[PDB]
């Protein structure tokens, strides 16, 4: 059980369920930049 | 000595109109980070 602590409340379980809609904007907002970056004809 | 700076200006305008798009290429990945944060 010991081992199994460094699974569980470290960081709240309630607050990992918050942080995963994080996580998942991050990745979401990273790649709305990389096709904000590719996609916009720069050149005339 | 006249087309001389005609020919001078043209590749001048070309670097105008090209610094000014890339500067503005600058510019919108410029703020860009800014709201990034």
């Amino acid at each position: 059980k010991l081992i199994s602590t460094m699974p569980g409340i470290h960081l709240s379980p309630e607050q990992q369920q918050q942080q995963l809609q994080s996580l998942r904007e991050q990745v979401r907002t990273k790649n709305e930049l990389l096709q904000k970056y590719k996609s916009l004809c720069m050149f005339e | 000595n006249h087309e001389a700076a005609t020919c001078l200006e043209d590749v001048v305008y070309r670097g105008d109109m090209l610094l000014e798009k890339i500067q503005s290429a600058l510019a919108d990945i410029a703020q860009s980070q800014l709201k990034t944060r």
